[PDB]
């Protein structure tokens, strides 16, 4: 209730000022459940892919977090196979006050800058800290085949 | 269009008992109150620690508010 | 422009306020006037003469924000 | 110096907006000293009536109370034959907030609800509470023999 009237004000807000390389949007007529869509960064092993994101508000929003998950496949070490993200904005450092903006704009800098040292795919995480090339490597040819086609 | 300090940072909507925060912060009383209740001590839109946990009114705020609407022909919040 | 908004000046000074501080009354002043009444020993607020239930004084940034926005766009500065 | 800037202004607020049966302002250049003029009330017994009023402004106004008395002798339980005036305003609950306005409105406010539970003169105190009717009729023949002219 006072959840819906937030919701519905943060997307007029989002559609005034688009975040800086996102698009996001009601999946038709539940304006609880959104879709966002993601450019890879440049400065990454991601770019030219676009990623497809899904977010879900819960009862008590915006005191309690939303529920963001990837629907398209990435090699990163904080996304798993299931599309969860390891991101403190998203458990912990949430606060009343942040936006799906912020959340877009904090998933886009982990995309950037991974954060090996939490991880959620330790496997990746011990290729980015050991052997950076074939991460950066394995992670361009994800991008290739689920994103950019 | 509503001068974005008359809205709330956790209702998004135009306050009607803007209250203050140590911090120097303006919200909502009901929803600053919920975090608090919450058990959070942090001011949500600058995340940081606030000294004490009072909500003292923004009166100065709540009259520009007031006046504001009924220039532009708002219903009072 | 040339009629200041009462709003944002002083109850104390009368003036345009630079520094906007709020005390637990709710009431609001520029940070010099309302020390100076509070280290000459009255603990009370100036306007609601109710005694004041603590003595922090925090800043009125949405306050101050609105003041220079107004200034900005007036073209007055604020000293 | 402050005292001087924060009178000329409160001077300039009362010119636009002067208080409701008085009129006040300074005494030709000198800027610390005004005299100020209150018409009686229409209910009281000073109606019809025109008293004159001295204000001495401290240095350390506004931070200090005013000094204010009558120059126009009148019949009341808590004014003087000297001029001093007794309202809590002037000594015990001054307050940086208040304005000359402010005190000329509780002038006008004494006139018209006399306090005798604290008088100045006891003698006229006793006349309002033991016979009123002495007390308005001497009010009157002093309204009209020393301020209606």
């Amino acid at each position: 209730a006072m959840a819906s009237k937030r919701i519905l004000k943060e997307l007029k807000d989002l559609q005034k000022d688009p975040p800086t390389s996102c698009s996001a949007g009601p999946v038709g007529e539940d304006m609880f459940h959104w879709q966002a869509t993601i450019m890879g960064p440049a400065d990454s092993p991601y770019a030219g892919g676009v990623f497809l994101v899904s977010i879900h508000f819960p009862p008590d929003y915006p005191f309690k977090p939303p529920k963001v998950a990837f629907k398209t496949k990435v090699f990163h070490p904080n996304i798993n196979s299931n599309g969860s993200i390891c991101l403190d904005i998203l458990k912990e450092q949430w606060s009343p006050a942040l936006t799906v903006s912020k959340v877009l704009l904090s998933i886009c800098s982990l995309l950037t800058d991974p954060n090996p040292d939490d991880p959620l795919v330790p496997e990746i995480a011990h290729m980015y800290k050991t052997d950076r090339a074939k991460y950066e490597s394995t992670a361009r040819g994800w991008t290739q085949k689920y994103a950019m086609g | 269009i509503i001068p974005d300090e008359f809205r709330c940072p956790i209702s998004l909507e135009l306050m009607q008992d803007p209250v203050i925060v140590s911090s120097g912060q303006t919200y909502e009383r009901s929803c600053i109150q919920k975090w608090l209740d919450s058990g959070h001590k942090t001011c949500p839109k600058t995340q940081q620690p606030l000294s004490h946990t009072s909500l003292t009114p923004n009166f100065v705020l709540k009259s520009l508010i007031s006046q504001w609407c009924e220039a532009n022909g708002i219903e009072l919040p």
